């Protein structure tokens, strides 16, 4: 069954299972943490269980950040209101040594499992970087006297991450919705722990860092991030028809981007300047803001309705908006907030001057 | 008499309306031309402009005291201030005088607009100084070009231009010095 | 394209979330579908192993094997990923144990090892902690002889065994498309075939993914039906054509109308090619579609429908002629004229 | 993976030179191109001072003609005249007058076939694959004129500098249909000059436009054709530059890679050697 | 552990709580890159402990603009929200407008075609780029960078073309009455009473570039 | 020959040889330079025409016939 | 590349070398043909960079 | 040496494809402009009335 | 090497002169410490080096300074592996260099 | 690719100081003098920066 995060990117083209193991790819700054703030956002108050953040290896200012934020969002209640608290925070972070890093993920998988398990109820499991569950077994293997594996790692990286991941399921008697951000070392996705990871996914979310050096904010990679969801048995064949076709279009741009570099797009035949033109347009409305990029970036954040993001993609797709300028679908919400952010953007168009005076900025009033 | 009032500086006022505000006006044939026709002066006297061109060439375009152009009518010669004229011209001797020596230009037909300025443009496709003619050829093109004529009134057009363009160049080959 | 024969070991490799195991799947859920139909003697017994998978992904298998029906014919063996690994490294023998019943008793196996490359790093783990010495990457040097011991157990015996056949499946992951690993380059020359799957093909639209250039079947038109031995012989030919024209187009250079015919037909083929997830073809209705689209049957339709025509083109036609194909094998001439007599009586979109 | 790395460092490489083999000889071409243009442009002038230059007439009928190149490394010159093409068939029409839409290379009717794609009607190819003749421009001329208008249009790139193309607008009006109505202005403008010819002066006229069409599309297309050589130039310089980039950026990467695939062959001898020591 | 080895050494510089004293620790750490690759090893280790990163770029660096900040890969979003109130104030259409620049310069790869709507943002980022950099050994105060990057968003700054706007930003940190600045700093923003004298005083100082 | 390289160079080679090869590695350099230009041969530059044609009549003089040392 | 351009046996004309190809083993009519063949089946080679 | 002097110049290159010998060129050459004008037959015999 | 500087650095300590040193293909130098270093047994670092590599550098190079004494000043010739300014060995030498003199032909 | 006199007025008064500043940059060496017969110039400071 589908989970709706709001994000559009999500939601097309790799959509969420509600009982399934997520996985955020990312390459140390491409937005793995924030992206997985506004799936707590997002996620975490529609879904009425219980949730458990575990942070394995990250920054103690984000678990501090984490705390004082669910705070005063009601989610964590201090004092005498404890027992109405809809989250339990368990924290291994980067500070820690290696053998409370490799341990700390299972903590946090035993307090979602009692919750699964004996209180019978659905689970959220937040895992800030699965990455360090293995790097911290690989710093202390080399001390067990083993015999090192591929690039530097243990030989037992597969069946450790295989014994952490398989516990966290769903079963008949309850529910772990599992979110992890996973570190990809230099951005390298054959590293061994990410490609060992990439196995016990039902949903992965790859990020990119060329991306989000195209200010494309979530850097989601739209060609590598799958999921078991995208079926047309499950999502109906509209949704799947649309991001089989935005996929369609984004892979022939791919294709044409070494004779766009070289020749120009002077050089492409006018079918192709249409699929150019349409994936511009639709690599910028896959950008989204956040609700929890609202508080460095000053854009306010948009959360999308699937039907809505299913629509707007279908009607790039059919050409219905071929019109309006590539710069208008970058960082909306809906396909009528591209409306109108060309009618914004057009009216100013002319709008560039003519404030002389009679000002605020005089000496008496 | 005039209901169209066409040229470049209206193009240009109503080409903004219709268009895209990208696009710059387009040029025109006018802007890259100098003299003009209807303006004042260009002659000073004695000498006055004479733009004696080709498609592929521009054999001069000086200042002569006198043009004798082959008109079809017969030879006739520009001199200063002559009157506007459009003579079309036949396979003659286009000779640009600028003094004692004389360029014998041996067109083969053309026009030549005198126009009110004083401005002289000799207007032909081939313009064959006469040294560089073989006097072999056009004996046996005249004879032979006497000879075929079928009831096709196109080689009756194009052998009746070829008899009198040799007959013309055997005329000024053979009248020399 | 890549024809396949009882008796062969096809390697079906690819990068990470391709078509992979969706060609596996297809080819157990199709056997359900040819047993019900052949005598005794001909049906075909499948083994999927499932070495290093998660419990999730097996439990959505044997839910998708029961609702078929497919798991009558199916044993599948599961070493997931909390198995110890020498549970994983011995699951693939296991399960040829059990599939080699099959070809010792003169019946037809068919076994599946998913993730071959993850059972030789469940290998790699046991030889690293023997202390076995590492070698390539880090494997023992005694990794091909891990899969070159087991796959040499799929074979066609002879009439004096018996005439049973195991038909193996082994499943390559790949990393950036790099078939140059190690453990890739040692069963590509174990196999007889080799069935690449490709990401940026995949992404295209074109499912399954295959890459018909690198896609090799050792057996040959010898052990295919002979009714697409004749069809799919030109098929093969035109996209090799279809491929160089697209390379030179992709520019934008010139077309010459002789070379744009074959970049027209090319992309009709590569759409005919197109299958979805979980409804295999038998094979009949194959060879008719391959003949509606080699003979030009197919021309005058649009090319973003050719998915769609093709129902109709299977739907209008009778299925008399379904019979008479499946009956003999081949197409003969009188049913080679009546099918084309039947292939202009058909509503195809567009027209 | 070092193996395609390293064809790819070929394969930019040989692009870059083939770029810049491309660049010297439209550079070369340009120069061979500019003997000819500049003799050309003598012979339009003496048209356009005896019949004006009148872009904006009141015509029922027109033969526009789009001046395009064959090759197509020009870098957006076609496509800058389309869009001069249909930015003047917007502004010239008026009433609902006929245009005959035609295109001189192969360029055009790739693309005024995807603007207008009713009216036009001819296609003329091949022109600069010799060279371009007088007698070339006549012919063309006579397939224009075997259409009876009251005006021409011709969309050329005027090649000013070896940087500067504008595109140029020439227009030739009908002998008596439509050039002697715009000449008088209360009498004539034209009555000024003493007719030499043999028959009248509609005859003179019938032969001086076809004179002036003929004369005007070999200077177009002798303008089109060194702004193409010129644009081609500068196309293959900037494809030489981004060739540049791709390669320098392809062989900071393969260096990366050369150095990883040193340091992962030289940790997998130690890791060997290490369990046997 | 070499990523143990740079976390529990930068996981020290903290922001303590109000009982632990309120003390606090900034870190800066350098790391050196190789043919500017930030995909390395140590880099991406580094830049997954740090909370932003100063990107410093070799073709800033060589062609004069120095500091050579790489402005659309540096952040610091835990500094944001955190910074001078009239900083704030400017710093954000100084973004807008060079993020616009980069856009318009990525844009032109290339002069050959002039647009005069996309020439204002590309004169206007280049005089941002050159009120940008600073010579060394002479940091700025706050007020007297807010004071100069108020005088280059808006006007004030348009008359001269791209190379006299340091000595511009002199004459306008030199010119101006020096009471101004006073106030931006213990007012800490710019309150209507102070853009008020901001505009007043920037109009009466003259500008080299004439 | 423009990855051949000799560190001693041109103090131990026949003087004649000298005297030849000076201009000849010169002429081969610039050919190099207008190398893979060639496939251009109606394409003609006229000032490289010159140096293709003689840095390819260098080339084939240069070539030898196996165990037949001059 | 030689067996995906549908030639087999496929054979690298150029790649393939032997201790038989001399002048004075074979004769010249066979060594002038086999250096002639692979001398146009390079300049194809060169030539099929700038053909593409 | 026929084929690299220049005397089948004037021969299909398809006519070489899977053949041995040069003799067998030639027979296939004229084997396929035989074949494609051979293509128009099927315009008006067996879509329909039939000889059982 | 040591050598060559121990010869300097007479001059520069006792003599009190501005010395210069030509260390001939420093390259060389980190060449023979790689090689003395995988005879000695130690696990080589990155692309082949020595784990050693910045410290035996650094060693030499820091002995050429100037002192309150004199100077010793290297002009020392740096060869690059494979045309890679991102090789371990002239990465580590350019941390060093004051200047660069590039000969070219 | 367009000539020595295609450039402009102010680029060949660049060209003509480049020029000279390149030819200025060499100078003969006191130690070159036995084989090159020019004796060799030291050069100071000052009057290297007045004289560039
Ligand atoms: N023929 C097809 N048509 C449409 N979708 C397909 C087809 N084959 C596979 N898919 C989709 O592609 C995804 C990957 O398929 P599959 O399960 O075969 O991947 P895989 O190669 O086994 O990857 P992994 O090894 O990571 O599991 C699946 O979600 C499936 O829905
Ligand atoms: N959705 C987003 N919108 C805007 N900026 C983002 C977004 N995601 C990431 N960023 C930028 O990337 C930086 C890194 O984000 P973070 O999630 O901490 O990365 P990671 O956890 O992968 O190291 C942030 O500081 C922010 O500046
Ligand atoms: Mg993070
Ligand atoms: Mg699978």
């Amino acid at each position: 069954e589908i989970l709706v995060t709001g994000i559009k990117v999500v939601d097309l083209l790799a959509p969420y299972q509600r009982g399934g193991k997520i996985g955020l790819f990312g390459g140390a700054g491409v937005g793995k943490t924030v992206l997985i703030m506004e799936l707590i956002n997002n996620v975490a108050k529609a879904h009425g269980g219980f949730s458990v953040f575990a942070g394995v290896g990250e920054r103690t200012r984000e678990g501090n950040d984490l705390y004082r934020e669910m705070i005063e969002s009601g989610v964590i209640k201090l004092g005498a209101e404890r027992g109405n608290s809809k989250c339990t925070l368990v924290y291994g972070q980067m500070n820690e040594p290696p053998g409370a890093r490799a341990r700390v993920a299972l903590t946090g998988l035993t307090v979602a499992e009692y919750f699964r398990d004996i209180e019978g109820q659905d689970v959220l499991l937040f895992v800030d970087n699965i990455f360090r569950f293995t790097q911290a077994n690989s710093e202390v293997s080399a001390l067990l006297g083993r015999i090192p594996s591929a690039v530097g790692y243990q030989p037992t990286l597969a069946t450790d991450l295989g014994g952490l991941q398989e516990r966290i399921t769903t079963t008949t008697k309850g529910s772990i919705t599992s979110v992890q951000a996973v570190y990809v070392p230099a951005d390298d996705l054959t590293d061994p722990a990410p490609a060992t990871t990439f196995a016990h996914l039902d949903a992965t979310t790859v990020l990119s860092r060329s991306i989000a050096e195209l200010g494309i904010y979530p850097a989601v990679d739209p060609l590598d991030s799958t999921s078991r969801m995208l079926n047309p048995n499950v999502i109906g064949a509209e949704h799947y028809n649309v991001a089989r076709g935005v996929q369609k279009v984004l892979q022939d741009y791919k294709n044409l981007q070494d004779i766009i570099a070289i020749l120009g797009m002077d050089e492409l035949s006018e079918e192709d300047k249409l699929t150019v033109a349409r994936a511009r347009k639709i690599q910028r409305f896959l950008s989204q803001p956040f609700q929890v990029a609202e508080v460095f970036t000053g854009t306010p954040g948009k959360y999308v309705d699937l039907a809505d993001t299913i629509s707007g993609f279908q009607g790039v797709l059919t050409g219905k908006y071929d019109d309006l300028p590539e710069m208008a679908f970058y960082m909306v919400g809906d396909i009528k907030e591209v409306k109108e952010k060309a009618d914004k953007m057009a009216k100013d168009i002319a709008s560039r001057k003519e404030a002389d005076n009679k000002k605020v900025s005089e000496e008496l009033k | 008499e005039a209901a169209a009032p066409a040229g470049p500086k209206e193009f240009t006022e109503v080409w903004n309306k219709k268009a895209p505000s990208t696009l710059i006006v387009p040029e025109f044939p006018s802007n890259y031309t100098a003299v003009k026709a209807v303006g004042e002066g260009q002659v000073h006297g004695d000498a006055f402009p004479v733009n004696f061109y080709t498609p592929h060439s521009i054999l001069s375009q000086a200042q002569k005291d006198t043009v004798v152009l082959p008109g079809v009518d017969g030879y006739f010669g520009v001199k200063a201030s002559h009157v506007p004229t459009i003579a079309q011209l036949k396979p003659g001797v286009v000779e640009l005088h600028s003094g004692a020596e004389s360029e014998k230009f041996f067109v083969s037909g053309g026009f030549a607009f005198v126009h009110p300025n004083g401005v002289t443009d000799i207007c032909v496709l081939e313009a064959a100084t006469l040294d560089q003619v073989d006097p072999a050829a056009v004996k046996s093109a005249l004879a032979a070009a006497s000879a075929a004529q079928p009831t096709d009134e196109f080689e009756q057009a194009a052998n009746r231009a070829a008899i009198e363009l040799y007959s013309a160049l055997e005329s000024a080959v053979e009248a020399k010095a | 394209l890549v024809p396949i024969g009882r008796g062969q070991r096809e390697l079906i490799i690819g990068d990470r979330q391709t078509g992979k195991t969706a060609v596996a799947i297809d080819a157990i859920i199709h056997q359900k579908n040819c047993n019900e139909q052949v005598p005794k003697a001909q049906r075909v017994y499948c083994v999927y192993v499932a070495v290093g998978q998660k419990r999730s992904t097996v439990a959505q298998l044997v839910k998708l094997f029961t609702q078929t029906g497919a798991m009558r014919y199916t044993i599948m063996v599961s070493a997931t990923a909390s198995d110890a690994a020498p549970l994983q490294f011995l699951a693939p023998y296991s399960g040829c144990a059990m599939a080699e019943y099959f070809r010792d008793t003169g019946k037809h196996g068919l076994i599946i090892y998913d993730d071959l490359s993850k059972q030789s790093v469940a290998y790699r783990q046991m030889s690293l902690l023997l202390r076995r010495p590492p070698g390539r990457e880090a494997f023992p040097g005694d990794v091909f002889y891990l899969h070159s011991r087991l796959l040499e157990r799929a074979a066609k015996l002879s009439k004096e065994l018996g005439g049973g056949s195991l038909t193996a499946f082994p499943v390559i992951e790949t990393q950036a498309g790099d078939v140059s690993a190690y453990i890739a380059t040692n069963v590509i020359s174990i196999t007889d075939g080799q069935i690449f799957l490709e990401t940026e093909l995949f992404y295209k639209g074109i499912r399954p993914a295959l890459n018909v250039g690198l896609s090799v079947s050792r057996v040959g038109s010898a052990a295919q039906f002979p009714g697409m031995k004749q069809v799919a012989g030109t098929l093969k030919l035109e996209l090799a054509q279809y491929r160089e024209v697209a390379a030179f187009a992709q520019f934008g250079s010139d077309l010459d109308a002789a070379t744009q015919y074959v970049l027209e037909r090319g992309a009709r083929l590569t759409e005919m090619l197109k299958q979805k997830q979980f409804a295999p073809i038998p094979i009949e209705r194959q060879t008719v579609a391959v003949y509606a689209a080699t003979k030009g049957f197919l021309d005058k339709v649009r090319v973003q429908d050719i998915v769609a025509a093709e129902e109709a083109v299977i739907s209008q036609v009778n299925p008399a002629v379904f019979k008479i194909l499946k009956a003999n094998g081949k197409i003969t001439p009188a049913l080679d004229a009546h099918l084309k007599a039947e292939l202009r009586k058909v509503k195809l979109p567009g027209a | 993976s070092n193996q395609a790395v390293k064809q790819r460092i070929r394969a930019i490489k040989n692009i870059g030179k083939i770029t810049k083999a491309m660049k010297m000889v439209a550079a070369s071409k340009m120069k061979n191109a500019q003997i000819a243009v500049e003799q050309s442009r003598g012979l339009v002038d003496p048209f356009v001072r005896l019949f004006g230059d009148f872009p904006a007439v009141n015509s029922n009928k027109s033969v526009v003609v789009a001046v395009t190149s064959d090759k197509g490394l020009c870098g957006g010159l076609n496509s800058n005249i389309t869009k001069y093409t249909r930015a003047t068939l917007a502004t010239t029409e008026s009433e609902g007058k006929d245009v005959v839409v035609v295109s001189i290379g192969d360029k055009g009717r790739s693309q005024l076939t995807r603007i207008e794609s009713q009216r036009y009607q001819l296609a003329i190819a091949d022109t600069y694959k010799v060279r371009v003749t007088f007698g070339q421009a006549s012919l063309i001329v006579e397939e224009l004129i075997k259409h009876n208008p009251q005006s021409y249009q011709i969309l050329f790139n005027k090649f000013r500098s070896a940087i500067s193309f504008k595109p140029t607008v020439a227009t030739i009006l009908s002998p008596d249909l439509l050039e002697k109505q715009l000449e008088d202005v209360t009498g004539n403008s034209l009555d000024a000059y003493d007719i030499e010819a043999s028959h009248e002066r509609s005859d003179v006229l019938r032969d001086l436009t076809e004179f002036h069409l003929g004369v005007t599309l070999y200077n177009a297309m002798l303008e089109n054709n060194c702004s193409e050589h010129a644009s081609r130039m500068s196309a293959m310089e900037n494809s030489t530059k981004s060739a540049g980039e791709m390669l320098g950026k392809l062989t900071l990467d393969y260096n990366r890679k050369r150095q990883a695939t040193i340091t992962t062959e030289l940790i997998e001898i130690i890791a060997g050697a290490s369990a046997l020591m």
